[PDB]
């Protein structure tokens, strides 16, 4: 559960910093 | 009459509007900010200089 949260929260990461670039 | 609806949407902007005002600010706009205070990664969506 953790693992997934912390796994969603670095896809939102992901998307926004290729939004940037 | 349209100057009514006029109102009536007003309205409903300033209860918004007040809702923010009293609303504590997001953590951003309280100054010091430690990591617990803010959610955790907040800094990773946001531009900050």
């Amino acid at each position: 559960t953790l693992a997934n949260n912390v796994e969603s929260k670095l896809r939102d990461d992901l998307e926004r910093l290729k939004k940037i670039r | 009459s349209s100057f009514e609806k006029q109102q009536i949407e007003i309205r409903k902007q300033i209860e918004q509007l007040e809702n923010e005002a009293v609303a504590e600010k997001k953590w951003s706009l309280k100054g010091e900010v430690k990591a617990k205070d803010r959610p955790e990664d907040a800094l990773l969506t946001e531009e900050l200089e």
